[PDB]
RNA sequence: AAGACCAGGCU
């Protein structure tokens, strides 16, 4: 009966946007982002690579229900800084990290598998 | 007493018991009388010896048994009324010897002190490290631990039968469990089991599961359903008759479409089979025609397992029908310990989400602390040591009730030496973050058994359907 | 119609009225084959 | 001639004897029997 | 012939008594099946001992409110042949007269 | 058809005198687990009425000890007059006193 | 007879007047879900797709009830009727009938249950008017009844195989009645003994207890998802109590946080010492254990269940009556929320471990039972010899057992006592036991040293047999022994008889709850 | 201010098993890694099943469900496969499915095994991993014959899509960050990655640390091979990156 | 019934060990040196081939329905 | 149809 199907932890339907963004009315220079169809892979990684940035003076995250698939991440920057840019530079940094990370580990496996 | 040990003109089932203080001598060849077994005691000495015991350990190929053990006069039936006169010893090697010499005329000594239990309670491990609520609690829901019941289960044909994917035996056993057949049809599985307060959905009596171990068959199940039906030809019969209905032929007609059955109004085996659908087309020729036709329970589901055609009692046309559906551990579902913890499914998450070991070890089943301390289930505690002891030892635990050779300090020593903490306590990083949990949380395997109560079967919602023929009322049920 | 018996194990031919006794061995339990039209699985 | 603290497998040998002899149901047939 | 008995499974007058595990397999029986019940119209029915007072034996009670301090009762048969189940009670009438 | 009734329906006497009869014997064999079926086939019934609110005849009395089992009885209006058979214990099945 | 038809319970009278079946009626399992708020309530999407609730046409809402008429009954959100001013019933769910769809103001939809809508909620045993409480529904996957974890100590119900009952009101005029007169912050605070209803209940209070002792130091990503998880929250991070070495944060400091407006309550720690009021450090207490909120601010102390719990004066006592019943659930929705996923880190369990004590105190507790058994031991023997003196308006027997149950009762209670000295503070069944969870001091003291005597109908054991207990004691044996005194604990595991003797004390409690019940709920019924 | 840049070690490499350590990263970073080991690394395995005689004594939902567990040599066409949910086709085609045949008769007396080995697909990349994996045990005169398809999944569908045999992860070995508190700290066996003496039972107390190894060890079910597991989850993991950078570029340009 | 294909926990292959591990106890073996040599570390795994119950083999000994 | 008995579950 009421099984929800497998793929609602990982696809979108008809109308649901992947990224919604909201102003936070509550505290100046504070945005609320909605990410549909996401968990903690990507929540904590994106709050992790915020709380680097100076200029960040509030990251997190939640998971609003488990049996959900949703993520909301709440910024809050200083005043000559969008949260919006402190979002696009964590995902450019984090990025930039995995790339290298994939490189060295191939020349590890390369440098393991002769001599 | 001599004649009834050498079974000479008295049966051993005569009991005969002398009352001094009255003088009086009863005896009683009546029925109905129960009792038990004991060991003769001579003196301070067992009249059980070496010699019995190496005939009775050759007993295969030797034709030596319990009735010859019985017949040299070294065990003796009494029952309830006979005790009053007999001084019991509860084991040999303890109250026999010149102990601080409490008593010199002990007449009998029992087999073992085990014996006292049913077969329900007899699988308990460690029964009395427990509550006796939670004993009672055990024995009842026992009975209701699905498994595989009877081996030619594919046989037979019966209504509501349970049948579970991967029975497996007790990692923590009785002695007793042999003698119960317990090996050969188990009622479980054994599962790692973390005790831990880990979101908050496996408080209560909740508990959390893994879903990707459910994923990959564990406390997977079948269930059965079993359909009689026939032509009814006696008497005030007409005929009733096995055929398919043509779509506006007969009088009784519905959005239910006859088109699954075959050419003798019977599904084949194999065909899904989901609600209203018709299983037997059953047509009453009447003084012209009315569909007495069967349809499934309400979305139950299932796919035709077995179609039997026979004649019955009077000769006539009778058919039975089996029906299964295959129905995955869901949170509504109800699950159970060998100690009274019952609890239903509060949540299920991932590989990825559930906490690990080191090792990558992830529990599949998660309970809540707040359970123990106030049902006070230790024996549960000591069978998931134990478990855990064996399942690096190679060995199966035994864990029959009044055992002296196993405790605690000795089950944590063993445990010691396979690089673990003595006491059970295992160090568990976060599934959701990856960082150390603070406590150390007590990890092991425990052996738990799915119950026959589930949401599928319990939920239920109504809004203006049938209505009572006398009150004008809803129907019940 | 074509149903198996339910101790010799042959086959039988029959038709929605007939009585049931097996034509090799008078056995009167039958079973219907599995049908030939096709049922899809899940291996989920 | 005495069990000399052997008396684990000795209770248990005696017990899985009697279990092999008798079983669990013997009340029902020899009720019926008789 | 009289009538007809249900026999309970695996008795001495059953089919299946004293089969081996292949005979038993060959008839489609669990080996593991205790028996000791019965098969009435298909179903299995089991009968439940039921528990009852001994007969032929004395005895004493006494309950507050009867007229009597002491009852001693014996509820007797002769050997479970023709039984009526007759009880004789033998009272002791209280003390309390006025 | 007498015994036949009497297997089927679980009242114990005349069908005419149904009234007069008892009821609750011959159950159907419980298939849900061995266990189950074991327990089943080994179980007590005291003929003492349910609706009776006096706790005694519950209660476990010290003469059970080895023959009937202390933790295994029904929760409910049963407690304590469904009793189960110990492993060891056995019921007498009687003889002449010839 | 037409007595018989109107005398009984399930007469006419009784079983169809006074009370009947119902129409628009759920029933299914409970299952927890501490994400809820204490008057959510969720709800299966096949239950709330059959269940409906006629709506009216009016110019503000035609345009979604056409939406949902065309949706029907396939999809789940539509309509299943459609009820014309004359009472003709159009029925969406077999046919598409594309001219029957028309609406006009005045026509009744019956759509199907939203979030958002109105439901009582009733588990059965309906003792008392907060059996059943009006709940707002939101709309889950499975088939599971989910509850949040608060509101079940007023329903008295736990998860494990328990139904609910679900009542959905028809008519906006009882939907109105339901939200303004029997909604959950509503029945917060009971008339019956002026106390709140609902506390904070399992994980949640050992972690606020946990979270508010003194040690918790709160890093910067931690506070700042705990803060994610406060809905009343104003955005403005509170300065931490310390700076510069690291800035570190503080259990109380987030508390402080969660604490609604401005409440002035002063409670005591469970563990709290009588020494402290009497000399000084009457307002810096040394163990932490007063409790001081003002301004609503927690300044100082240990919350338990006597702060948080279901008693007069308690902090959520004071709130409702200081806040009202809407700013209080959202103070039980935060405490839940943020807790559990504080919780998280630290992580709380059971184990052997937490159960096995000193061998010093296994020594001690050995020499208090055999110090105990020796008196017993003596006053047999002075009895024996016919040198005890019956107490006055006591017999002999009656004397002589309330000597031995006094002996008896202060070697438990001494034993008890070392074995809760012994515990460390590390210990779970103390973490548990300290901050009113679950269990309690009488639980670890069998648990740990000793399991006490075993009563039938409140005497020591009786003689079933004819002088003596068991086959396995002699004849007029009063010894501790015999009689059910069992001298081992739990852990330790108990002896054959001792297990018999714990089996005859659990079965007078089995029949006892089995019992009672009928007496009770005559007498409810004869007072109502 | 600026991102890592962390360095691997590789100790042990095995046909079933990698060891590898990863220093000066993030622990998020790692849990994430670790996490995508399981969840999100594609692999093919069968998910559509149609049975056309079946008489051996499981059914056939049982014998189906066993047949998705059963491993499918992943190493090098998964890259080259679609989704079924990608692709244009309306039915299983080379692009986004494979088939396997399974046909079995027990005529001989001797109970015959079925296993992996007696699974035929169409195509010669993508054999079952592998005694052989056992399907199900046929007596005289019973019969099982079926059609599989195999797709391309991954762990969060179903746990047959999981391409690993559980990843050991561990971090700081001797509890230098006290993140865990040991009540009694002597009793607790030692780590084999412990860099400390047999004497002492912690490090001390580091104030200003932060984790900074992680110790990893994935062990592969014989799908994919060990080394290219890593690779396919650092390369999903940016991809899945990459594509949250894309739509928020979007959702950005709308906010504009 | 029969061997399950995965361990339950962590998803380790434990399918085609059954035989092997019958083999070993049979050439005197004892539990815990089969489970070692089979390759088995972690509990999770030994638990499946110690505490399995091989129903099957009682199963085949019924005649099929099937000619 | 309806009536009867029985068994089990949650307090
Ligand atoms: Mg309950
Ligand atoms: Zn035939
Ligand atoms: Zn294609
Ligand atoms: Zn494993």
């Amino acid at each position: 009966m009421n099984a929800p199907p497998a793929f609602e932890s990982f696809l979108l339907f008809e109308g649901e946007k992947k990224i919604t963004i909201n102003k936070d009315t509550k505290v100046p220079n504070a945005c609320l982002f909605t990410i549909n169809k996401e968990d903690h892979t990507l929540g904590n990684i994106i709050k992790s690579q915020l709380l680097k940035d100076p200029q960040v003076l509030f990251a997190g995250y939640k998971v609003p229900h488990p049996l959900e698939h949703k993520i909301i991440i709440r910024v809050q920057t200083t005043p000559d800084y969008s949260p919006q840019e402190a979002f696009t530079n964590a995902i450019t940094d984090l990025i930039s990290e995995l790339s290298l990370l994939e490189e060295r580990f191939r020349v590890a496996i390369k440098d393991k598998q002769e001599g | 007493r001599k004649l009834r040990r050498q079974m000479d003109i008295i049966v051993s089932e005569v009991s005969m018991i002398r009352d001094i203080r009255e003088r009086e001598i009863r005896i009683y060849t009546d029925a109905g009388r129960i009792c038990r077994p004991l060991l003769i005691v001579e003196k301070q000495k067992l009249l059980l010896k070496k010699r019995h015991i190496d005939q009775l350990k050759e007993r295969e190929y030797n034709n030596y048994s319990w009735q010859d053990l019985v017949a040299s006069g070294v065990v003796e039936y009494i029952d309830t009324l006979e005790e009053e006169t007999v001084m019991l010893a509860m084991t040999p090697d303890d109250l026999q010897e010149k102990e601080v010499a409490y008593c010199s005329t002990y007449t009998h000594c029992e087999i073992h002190p085990s014996m006292i239990l049913g077969v329900c309670a007899s699988i308990i491990p460690f029964p009395d490290h427990n509550q006796s609520p939670r004993n009672t609690y055990q024995s009842a829901m026992g009975k209701q631990a699905m498994g595989v019941y009877i081996t030619n289960f594919h046989v037979r044909m019966d209504t509501l039968a349970h049948v579970l994917y991967y029975p497996q035996k007790p990692l923590v056993t009785t002695r007793s469990m042999e003698y119960l057949r317990f090996r050969e049809l188990p009622a479980g599985i054994n599962s790692i089991v973390a005790i831990a307060s880990y979101t908050g959905y496996n408080q209560e009596d909740s508990v959390i599961m893994n879903r990707s171990a459910v994923d990959r068959g564990f406390f997977r199940s079948v269930f059965y359903r079993s359909y009689k039906e026939q032509e009814s030809k006696k008497g005030f019969d007409q005929e009733e008759v096995f055929e398919k209905p043509t779509r506006e032929t007969c009088q009784g007609m519905r959005h239910a479409i006859y088109d699954k059955l075959d050419d003798d109004g019977l599904i084949a085996p194999g065909v899904r089979v989901s609600g209203d659908d018709v299983i037997i087309g059953k047509t009453v020729t009447l003084p012209t025609k009315r569909d007495c036709s069967t349809f499934l329970r309400t979305s139950e589901t299932g796919i035709v397992d077995q179609v039997m055609v026979t004649l019955n009692q009077e000769g006539y046309k009778f058919c039975k029908i089996r029906v299964r559906s295959v129905r995955i551990p869901q949170i509504g579902d109800k699950f159970a310990s060998r100690h009274g913890q019952k609890g239903t499914c509060g949540i299920q998450y991932r590989q990825e989400d559930m906490p690990f070991t080191c090792e990558g070890i992830t529990p599949d089943i998660i309970i809540n602390p707040h359970a123990i301390p106030s049902r006070m289930t230790i024996g549960h505690l000591i069978e998931c040591l134990q478990g855990k002891v064996s399942a690096n030892k190679g060995e199966i635990g035994d864990a029959t009730p009044f055992n002296d050779a196993v405790n605690v300090q000795k089950i944590s020593n063993l445990l010691s030496d396979y690089g673990y903490h003595l006491r059970g306590n295992e160090v568990l990083y976060n599934g959701f973050t990856g960082r150390k949990i603070t406590s150390q949380i007590f990890i092991g395997p425990t052996y738990y058994q799915r119950l026959k109560h589930m949401v599928d079967d319990k939920i239920h919602s109504r809004a203006r359907g049938p209505i009572q023929i006398l009150n004008r009322q809803p129907m019940e049920g | 119609m074509i149903y198996i018996c339910g101790e010799c194990h042959t086959e039988n031919e029959i038709k929605s009225r007939d009585p049931i006794r097996c034509r090799e061995c008078g056995y009167r339990i039958m079973y219907k084959k599995r049908t030939k039209r096709l049922v899809v699985f899940d291996a989920r | 001639e005495i069990t000399p603290d052997l008396w684990q497998e000795a209770c248990w040998i005696v017990i899985s004897s009697y279990f092999d002899e008798k079983g669990l149901v013997r009340q029902q047939l020899d009720s019926f029997d008789e | 012939f009289i009538g007809k008995i249900p026999i309970m499974l695996r008795s001495t007058y059953c089919l299946l008594n004293g089969l081996t595990d292949r005979d038993l397999c060959e008839l489609n029986e669990c080996p593991l099946d205790p028996g000791g019940y019965f098969i009435i119209n298909g179903s299995e029915k089991v009968l439940i001992a039921q528990e009852k007072m001994a007969t032929n034996t004395v005895y004493v009670f006494a309950k507050k409110d009867s007229k009597y301090a002491y009852t001693g009762e014996c509820r007797s048969c002769l050997e479970n042949s023709s039984r009526p189940t007759s009880t004789i009670w033998v009272s002791m009438l209280a003390r309390g007269g006025q | 058809d007498g015994l036949k009734y009497s297997l089927a329906t679980g009242n114990w006497g005349d069908q005419k005198k149904a009234h007069q009869a008892r009821a609750g014997v011959s159950q159907v064999l419980n298939r849900l687990t061995f266990a189950s079926t074991l327990s089943h086939l080994r179980r007590l019934n005291s003929p003492i009425g349910r609706d009776g609110k006096l706790a005694k005849p519950r209660q476990l009395h010290n003469t059970l000890w080895g023959m009937v089992c202390p933790a295994e009885t029904p929760e409910g209006h049963a407690v304590g007059l469904v009793k189960n058979l110990a492993l060891m214990a056995y019921i007498s099945v009687g003889s002449q006193p010839s | 007879s037409l007595k018989q038809r109107l005398k009984g319970k399930e007469g006419r009278v009784r079983g169809n007047l006074m009370g009947k079946r119902v129409d628009f009626s759920a029933r299914t399992v409970i299952t927890p879900d501490p994400n809820l708020s204490i008057d959510q309530v969720g709800v299966p999407r096949s239950i709330a797709a059959n269940m409906t609730f006629a709506e009216i046409v009016t110019p503000f809402n035609i345009d979604r009830l056409q939406e949902l008429v065309r949706r029907g009954n396939s999809q789940y959100p539509g309509a299943k009727y459609i009820i014309r001013d004359n009472g003709d019933r159009i029925d969406l769910r077999f046919h598409p009938k594309p001219s029957d769809l028309h609406l006009q103001t005045g026509y009744k939809v019956e759509r199907h249950m939203c979030d958002g809508d109105i439901v009582i909620f009733n588990r059965q045993p309906t003792l008392h008017k907060m059996s059943m409480m009006g709940h707002r529904v939101r709309i889950l996957p499975w088939s599971t009844f989910r509850l949040n974890l608060s509101v079940t100590t007023p329903y008295n119900a736990d998860f494990d195989g328990d139904e609910m009952n679900l009542h959905l009101p028809q008519s906006l005029e009882t939907r109105a009645e339901i939200q303004e007169l029997a909604m959950v912050p509503r029945m917060i605070v009971t008339p019956q003994s002026n106390r709140p209803v609902m506390g904070i209940v399992q994980d949640t209070l050992t972690a606020v207890r946990k979270f508010t002792k003194r040690d918790v130091f709160l890093e910067r990503g931690e506070v700042m998802n705990l803060l994610m998880f406060l809905s009343t929250w104003d955005g403005k991070v509170p300065q931490p109590a310390i700076l510069k070495p690291r800035p570190l944060w503080t259990g109380k400091q987030i508390f402080s946080l969660i604490i609604p407006g401005h409440i002035n309550c002063i409670r005591t720690h469970s563990t709290h010492p009588d020494d402290e009021d009497s000399g000084p450090y009457k307002h810096i207490s040394p163990g932490d254990t007063k409790v001081v909120v003002e301004n609503g601010e927690l300044i100082m102390g240990i919350l338990c269940k006597k702060s948080l719990g279901t008693s007069a004066g308690s902090l959520v006592h004071i709130s409702y009556l200081e806040m009202g019943h809407d700013i209080t659930r959202l103070f039980y929705s935060n405490i839940q929320t943020v807790i559990n996923n504080w919780l998280l880190i630290e992580g709380h369990t059971i184990g052997i471990g937490d159960s096995i004590a000193d061998s010093k105190t296994y020594q001690d507790i050995q020499n208090t039972i055999k110090k105990a058994k020796q008196d017993v031991i003596e006053v047999i023997e002075k009895a024996h010899n016919n040198e005890l003196e019956p107490t006055p308006g006591n017999t002999l027997r009656q004397t002589f057992e309330n000597q031995v149950n006094r002996i008896l009762n202060d070697a438990r209670d001494k034993t008890g006592s070392s074995a809760q000295k012994s515990l460390s503070e590390y210990n779970n069944f103390k973490s548990m036991v300290v901050s009113g969870a679950k269990g309690s001091k009488i639980n670890i003291s069998q648990v740990i040293a000793v399991v006490g005597q075993q009563n039938v109908e409140g005497k020591r054991i009786p003689f079933g047999f004819k002088h003596r207990t068991l086959p396995h004691f002699i004849k007029d044996d009063y010894g501790p022994e015999s009689r059910g005194f069992v001298e081992n604990s739990y852990l330790a595991g108990l002896t054959p008889t001792e297990f018999f003797f714990h089996a005859m004390g659990g079965r007078e409690g089995l029949i006892d709850t089995a019992v009672k019940t009928a007496e009770t709920g005559y007498i409810q019924r004869r007072l109502i | 201010p600026y991102a890592n840049q962390p360095t691997v070690r590789i100790t042990e490499l095995t046909d079933e098993n990698v060891k590898f350590i990863i220093e000066n990263t993030d622990l998020a970073v790692a849990n994430s890694i670790r996490r995508v080991f399981i969840a999100e690394v594609p692999i093919i395995a069968i998910d559509w099943v149609q049975i056309d005689a079946n008489s051996s004594v499981l059914h056939d939902e049982f014998i189906a469900h066993r047949l998705g567990l059963i491993p499918l040599i992943s190493d090098d066409i998964v890259d080259k496969l679609q989704y079924s949910r990608d692709c244009t086709c309306e039915e299983f085609c080379p692009e986004c499915s494979v088939e396997f045949t399974l046909d079995v008769r027990c005529n001989e007396d001797q109970t015959r095994h079925v296993t992996s080995r007696d699974l035929i697909s169409n195509s010669p990349r993508v054999i079952p991993v592998t005694d052989d994996i056992l399907i199900v045990k046929l007596r005289k005169g019973q019969e099982l014959r079926l059609r599989a398809y195999a797709k391309k999944g991954f762990g969060k569908e179903h746990a047959k899509w999981n391409p690993t045999a559980g990843v050991a992860f561990e971090y700081d070995p001797d509890n230098a960050l006290r993140h865990t508190v040991y009540p009694k700290p002597e009793e607790w066996p030692k780590s084999e990655y412990s860099e400390l003496d047999e004497d002492e039972s912690q490090a001390p107390y580091d104030p200003n640390g932060k984790p900074e190894r992680f110790y990893y060890n994935v062990e592969s079910c014989g799908s994919l091979r060990p080394e290219t597991i890593v690779l396919s989850a650092l390369s999903g993991l940016k991809k899945k990156l990459s594509d949250l950078q894309t739509q928020l570029s979007h959702e950005i340009q709308s906010d504009v | 019934m029969i061997i399950p294909v995965r361990c339950f926990t962590c998803g380790k292959i434990v399918g085609n060990k059954w035989e092997a591990y019958l083999g070993l106890l049979q050439a005197e073996y004892t539990e815990g040196d089969a489970l070692d040599a089979l390759g088995l570390k972690r509990y999770c795994c030994r638990r499946m081939l110690l505490a399995h119950v091989d129903l099957i083999e009682k199963l085949l000994n019924y005649a099929p329905l099937e000619k």
